[PDB]
């Protein structure tokens, strides 16, 4: 079981039933964040003070305090061409579509 | 290595004071001051052993 | 049951921090815990990535794991402590108390 | 009242379009129904807009 890390996550819009409104792209690489969050956190990644304290408490007693969680801490956009609710054709940059870094929070 | 039992509290102290959060190395020496007698035993928990 | 903010009392002596923190001796930090499943409530201010991952997890939980409940807003507290040089310092520490939780 | 098997796809579609996010305490109450279409009946509970 690895420490918190960015990992593959392929998104297929047709698989998700979004081919009836998304024209392009039909797939993209989104990534996801998963893995152990335990003392020591990767300190060069600047975890929040809260997460440092919570990780210390979870190391003190993992039966009393739960661990922090591996999540996206930076994300980036992709552009999508799609048909909106009103049948306009739209090319739009969707924010926060792709994980760029993971971290324990 | 990094003894979690020996190091977790003192390393956490240094982290929340915003020390030991660089990499090889500017902040190297204020991190060492903060870990104090535990530098040898714990420098690996923050990757500063040089 | 869903992602929410729960109590978490921090006692500095219990963690070994009494030798350097003078005051306060303890504070309420809170923590974030609970399920992140479809539908993510828009009060969880979810990112687009989380909505997508949540939909994928809902469709095939064996292939895609759920998003996770974490702090999304935090507030500070002030601490009076002794630093490594033996100065006494009163300082606001950021990101110490959970104000809101959300699936990310 | 929220059929997660029936509703997850189209409800998520509307969310990432930043629809069905205004609280009824209402602005988007209608642009949400437009996005859900025939599934407004079967999926309004998924966002409580009913
Ligand atoms: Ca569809
Ligand atoms: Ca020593
Ligand atoms: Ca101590
Ligand atoms: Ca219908």
């Amino acid at each position: 079981k690895a420490r918190c890390s960015r990992k593959a996550l392929h998104v297929n819009f047709k698989d998700m039933g979004w081919d009836d409104w998304i024209i392009a792209p039909l797939e993209y690489e989104a990534f996801h964040c998963e893995g152990l969050c335990e003392f020591p956190l990767r300190s060069h990644l600047e975890p929040t003070n809260h997460a440092v304290i919570q990780t210390l408490m979870n190391s003190m007693d993992p039966e009393s305090t739960p661990p922090t969680c591996c999540v996206p801490t930076r994300l980036s956009p992709i552009s999508i061409l799609f048909i909106d609710s009103a049948n306009n054709v739209v090319y739009k940059q969707y924010e926060d579509m792709v994980v760029e870094s993971c971290g324990c929070r | 290595g990094c003894n979690k039992a020996l190091c977790a509290s003192d390393v956490s102290k240094c982290l929340i004071q915003e020390l030991c959060q660089c990499r090889p190395c500017s902040c190297c020496k204020e991190c060492m001051l903060c870990l104090g007698a535990l530098w040898d035993e714990c420098c690996d928990c923050v990757g500063m052993c040089n």
